[PDB]
């Protein structure tokens, strides 16, 4: 026992769990990572290739040799928030840069925020849309000619 | 704190599950292609085969042959499912009813 | 600190283009694009009282179309990162490992307006950027000062 | 000498001592021949500056094919023929063809790669079986004169490179299929970081991945195993066994992948000055 | 800078997940320390290069301010400052990361 | 910079008295070398930042010298150099690390 080759292959499943659209771990044929899968048809694999690469060295697609089905892999979202905080307040204002507010209220934060809008810079939470007004000096400069007052 | 704009880290994504694939080296054993053999030997001249250097599991086995019991001894029934042994030596024969 | 210095030099260049220029409230660049049979249409964005200040000139458009990753190209590059939208770009893999590019505090349409006013300040009453005299008179006096009668 | 466990004792004719030849063909890697696809990966419309174990541009071969009629020298098991596996070998193997009632029989020699070739350490044997190529990485118990036999119209001797009828510890066992009517077969074998890598192709092209095998040790020797057949020579239908090998080296190549993923061009980055310019700018022009 | 996340720097791998899933935590720190030191070395080199580029950018920004003030907004009795001499006048335009 | 003397940098301690009174001279070298490397990296980073700050200080010193020469000791036919343009005159005064 516990030294050799006649191994029991069960406590190491290999199911059809290629669940697209979400972020998941992967251990594909030796290579480890996390990513987002998406089903596709591919025309370039031969009978000895199961991973797709680029010249930088990133793994960008694969082919499950259990189902003969091809998929593409995307990186999972990582980022920061920009908090515009005025003194003696109780909570800052939040900018998720380059993100739609549907993506923010669905996939990032489920916490109660009654105020949000989709600005040119991203998604603004805890602030009113008042771009018709204008100001000549601002402490909280957000970029591209916008400001928080 | 003072007035300012700060770059605060948010927790962003957590991975849901695992995927796995390894395209195995050795060939399966097919114990159940031997345990469902036609010519069953009698308790005088029982057979024995030594299934070694292959891959196996238990669930396809014990549902592909019509089990009525599976005890163990010096073992725990879930310690099969993980480990890697060195050989397996299945010895079968038929049963006379009153003995 | 480097990004603070960049903001300071941006505000200084924007300050020098507007330091002491006075314009007429009855100007309209749709009507007054030239003087003295010298054509200034390709140098001027828009201005007046009925235009809408989001406009560059012809030369500025001809230069910004040949350069992709401007301040606006970076924003619309990073907007496409949720999903890749083809499969992949280098900037989304860079931003998901912590390397982003921020927009500057003044948009480039604002600096387009500041160069529009530096252009129009030399062509009309009160000729602030021309030392008080009209434009072709100024050219005449400048050529006169080289040894021309 | 190969293995200590003695198997045979007859027909130990000892006087013949022929040497491996030297070919009249430099290996030319301009059209992919000499290179391989990167394990199990795909690359589309790109140039890849890849560092791996390749042959050297402008080098020559050594034929290691040995055909006995009935006799077996002990100088056929000597460091004239038992060579070393430093980094690897690129191999060009001739596919001999025999005909019995106009039926095609392919044949060439097998190959063993190991360290000390006993039943306490792992050796790798690649063996043809007439259109089927069986690879076994195990703990064999090697014979004193390991040799093989042909199977179409066989020899007088019995194929005996091991007598180990116990199914020993194998780390790898697999089967592959190739063209029986092919002219040559190309093979890459190398090792790095305690892992063995193997590649093959049958049509002249870059070689395709066979398998990787994690061992942990360092192989040090290899041997082309001598064959013994009935009638192959020039009095017959003019068959001749060949097995050419060239060593491998850790060097840098530039590969060109088209939009379907076929290696169209390769450049050895130290052949000339233009190749150094081509590889440091990562472009063919 | 992004290609520095694929060097090993003398470790067994460049992946943190491979090291934390194949070694034991007294022996994993010896490998993660090499990756940490190599990546912090890379970031220090990038930061020094940015600190040296900003000084050239500031010198160019100050001369552009000066040409705005004394060739466009007014005209100056310098010779060979704007243009080449026989210079008459000068206009300005907005450009990506600068001024034409 | 003074707070870099309390970092461990991978060693067992940040004190040298603790490493030298708890380990053996073959074993304490492995721990003293890590402190040496971390502290010399800290010093190299500080020296790079000082060498880059000196160039901005010298650019400010040159513009202050020039404003003394052509707005204070005399008056120049430049427009929009000192003041705003409609500039009449300029005085100078001494300031901590500079000039008002
Ligand atoms: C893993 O590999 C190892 C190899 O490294 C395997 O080990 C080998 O196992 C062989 C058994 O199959 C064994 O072969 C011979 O061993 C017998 C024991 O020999 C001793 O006892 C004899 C008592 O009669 C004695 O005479 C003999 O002395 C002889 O040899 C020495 C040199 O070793 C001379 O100096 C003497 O003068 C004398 O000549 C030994 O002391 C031996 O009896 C067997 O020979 C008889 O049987 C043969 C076949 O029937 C027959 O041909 C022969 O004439 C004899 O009648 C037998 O051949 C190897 O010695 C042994 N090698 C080592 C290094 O241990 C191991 O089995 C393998 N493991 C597995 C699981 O496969
Ligand atoms: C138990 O092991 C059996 C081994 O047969 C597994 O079934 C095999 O799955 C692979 C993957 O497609 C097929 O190539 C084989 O043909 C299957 N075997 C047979 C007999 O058809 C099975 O998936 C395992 N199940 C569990 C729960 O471990
Ligand atoms: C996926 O495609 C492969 C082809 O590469 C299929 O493998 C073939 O399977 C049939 C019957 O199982 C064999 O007769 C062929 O010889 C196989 N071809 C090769 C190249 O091995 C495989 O069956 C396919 N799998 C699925 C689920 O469709
Ligand atoms: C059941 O076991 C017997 C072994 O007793 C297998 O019998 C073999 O059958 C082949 C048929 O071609 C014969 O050539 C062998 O000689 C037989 N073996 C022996 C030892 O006699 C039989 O194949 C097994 N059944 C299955 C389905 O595998
Ligand atoms: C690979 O193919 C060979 C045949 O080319 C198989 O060897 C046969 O195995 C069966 C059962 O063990 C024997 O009855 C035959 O006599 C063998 N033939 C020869 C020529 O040796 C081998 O089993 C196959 N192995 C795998 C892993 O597929
Ligand atoms: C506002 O902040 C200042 C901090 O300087 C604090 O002293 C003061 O009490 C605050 N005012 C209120 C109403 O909390
Ligand atoms: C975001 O959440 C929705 C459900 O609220 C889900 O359908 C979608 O897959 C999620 N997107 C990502 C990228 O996880
Ligand atoms: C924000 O306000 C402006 C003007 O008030 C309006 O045009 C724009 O559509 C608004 N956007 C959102 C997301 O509310
Ligand atoms: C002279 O003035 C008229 C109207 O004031 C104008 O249309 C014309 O272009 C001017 N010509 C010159 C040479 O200045
Ligand atoms: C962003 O995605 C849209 C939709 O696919 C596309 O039309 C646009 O060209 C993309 N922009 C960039 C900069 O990639
Ligand atoms: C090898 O074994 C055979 C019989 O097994 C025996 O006749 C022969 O003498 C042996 N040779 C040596 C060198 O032991
Ligand atoms: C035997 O060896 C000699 C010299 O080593 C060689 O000339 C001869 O060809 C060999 N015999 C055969 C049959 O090849
Ligand atoms: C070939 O590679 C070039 C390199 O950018 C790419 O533009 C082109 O689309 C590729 N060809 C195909 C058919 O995709
Ligand atoms: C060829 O034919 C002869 C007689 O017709 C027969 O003895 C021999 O076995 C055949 N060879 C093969 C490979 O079938
Ligand atoms: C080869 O084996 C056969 C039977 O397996 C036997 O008759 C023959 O004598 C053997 N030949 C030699 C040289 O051992
Ligand atoms: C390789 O095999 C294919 C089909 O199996 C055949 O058409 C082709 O002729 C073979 N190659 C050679 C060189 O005979
Ligand atoms: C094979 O070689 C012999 C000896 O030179 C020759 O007579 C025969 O023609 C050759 N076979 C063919 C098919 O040319």
């Amino acid at each position: 026992i516990n030294s050799g080759t006649t191994c029991s292959n069960d406590l190491l499943y290999s199911n059809t769990e290629v669940s697209t659209g979400v972020c998941v771990n992967y251990d594909l044929y030796g290579i480890t990572g996390q990513g987002i899968f998406k089903e596709v048809s591919a025309a370039y694999y031969n009978n000895w290739q199961n991973l797709l690469y680029d010249s930088n060295g990133n793994i960008i697609g694969f082919k499950d040799f259990l189902t003969n089905k091809t998929y593409t892999i995307l990186p999972c979202y990582s980022g920061r928030v920009s908090a515009a905080f005025y003194q003696n307040s109780s909570s800052p204002a939040l900018l998720y840069r380059n993100l739609k507010c549907s993506y923010v209220l669905n996939n990032i934060s489920f916490i109660s925020q009654p105020f949000y809008f989709d600005s040119y810079l991203g998604c603004v939470l805890n602030a009113v849309n008042l771009t018709s007004y204008s100001v000549s000096s601002c402490d909280l400069r957000m970029g591209s000619g916008f400001c928080i007052d | 704190p003072n007035t300012g704009v700060y770059d605060l880290s948010g927790f962003t994504v957590k991975p849901v599950a695992t995927v796995y694939r390894r395209i195995p080296n050795l060939p399966d054993c097919d114990i159940d292609n031997w345990l469902n053999n036609v010519s069953v030997p009698s308790p005088l001249n029982w057979e024995r085969r030594i299934f070694s250097n292959c891959n196996f599991n238990l669930s396809t086995l014990l549902r592909l042959v019509h089990v009525d019991s599976f005890s163990c001894n010096n073992l725990d029934k879930s310690k099969i499912f993980g480990s890697c042994f060195n050989s397996i030596t299945v010895d079968k024969f038929a049963i006379p009813n009153r003995r | 600190e480097v990004n603070d210095l960049l903001d300071i030099t941006q505000l200084q260049v924007a300050n020098a283009l507007m330091q002491g220029v006075t314009l007429s409230s009855n100007l309209n660049t749709n009507l007054h694009s030239d003087v003295d049979n010298i054509d200034f249409k390709s140098l001027l964005g828009c201005l007046g009282s009925q235009c809408g200040s989001s406009s560059r000139s012809l030369l500025e458009d001809l230069l910004f179309n040949k350069v992709k990753l401007s301040d606006v190209g970076f924003v619309e590059a990073y907007n496409n990162c949720t999903g890749g939208s083809e499969i992949r770009d280098l900037l989304c893999v860079q931003s998901f490992n912590g390397i982003k590019v921020l927009p500057p505090i003044l948009s480039e349409t604002q600096i387009s307006g500041y160069t529009t006013a530096a252009t129009v300040a030399a062509m009309f009453p009160p000729w602030s950027a021309a030392a008080g005299v009209p434009f072709s008179l100024n050219v005449q006096y400048r050529i006169n000062g080289l040894g021309v009668t | 000498v190969i293995g200590d466990f003695n198997c045979t004792n007859s027909f130990i004719n000892d006087y013949n001592k022929t040497i491996p030849r030297i070919s009249e063909d430099v290996v030319d890697v301009s059209l992919g021949l000499g290179t391989y696809y990167v394990l199990n990966r795909v690359y589309l419309n790109t140039t890849l500056l890849f560092t791996g174990y390749f042959p050297k541009s402008g080098a020559n071969f050594r034929d290691l094919a040995l055909k006995g009629s009935k006799y077996l020298s002990t100088l056929w098991y000597k460091p004239p023929f038992l060579s070393d596996f430093n980094n690897g070998i690129f191999s060009k193997v001739k596919n001999t063809k025999l005909y019995v009632n106009n039926t095609l029989y392919s044949e060439f020699s097998t190959i063993v790669i190991g360290s000390v070739f006993v039943n306490t350490s792992y050796t790798i044997v690649v063996q043809p079986h007439n259109g089927i190529l069986e690879i076994t990485a195990c703990q064999y118990t090697m014979c004193e004169y390991p040799h093989t036999v042909c199977k179409s119209k066989g020899s007088i001797r019995n194929e005996s490179w091991h007598i180990d009828s116990s199914e020993p510890l194998c780390l790898f066992k697999k089967n592959f299929t190739y063209n029986v009517s092919a002219d040559w077969l190309y093979f890459h074998f190398y090792q790095e970081r305690g892992v063995f890598y193997a590649y093959y192709a049958d049509v002249g092209m870059p070689t395709t991945f066979l398998f990787s095998l994690y061992l942990g040790t360092i192989l040090s020797h290899y041997y082309v195993m001598p064959l013994t057949c009935k009638a192959i020579s020039s009095n017959t239908d003019n068959e001749t066994l060949e097995y050419w090998v060239t060593p491998l080296s850790r060097r840098q190549y530039l590969l060109n992948f088209d939009e379907h993923g076929v290696i169209t061009n390769a450049v050895d980055c130290s052949s000339s000055f233009l190749s150094e310019i081509q590889c440091k700018t990562q472009s063919f022009a | 800078l992004l290609q520095q996340l694929f060097n090993k720097f003398g470790a067994i791998s460049s992946s943190l997940q491979e090291i934390l899933s194949r070694l034991d935590p007294p022996e994993a720190q010896v490998q993660i320390d090499r990756l940490i030191n190599g990546r912090l070395t890379a970031l220090n080199a990038y930061v020094s290069q940015q600190l040296s580029d900003i000084t050239l950018i500031k010198a160019g920004a100050s001369r552009a301010i000066e040409k705005v003030n004394e060739c466009v907004k007014s005209q100056s009795p310098r010779i060979n400052f704007c243009g080449n001499g026989n210079h008459i006048l000068s206009l300005v335009q907005n450009a990506p990361y600068g001024l034409l």
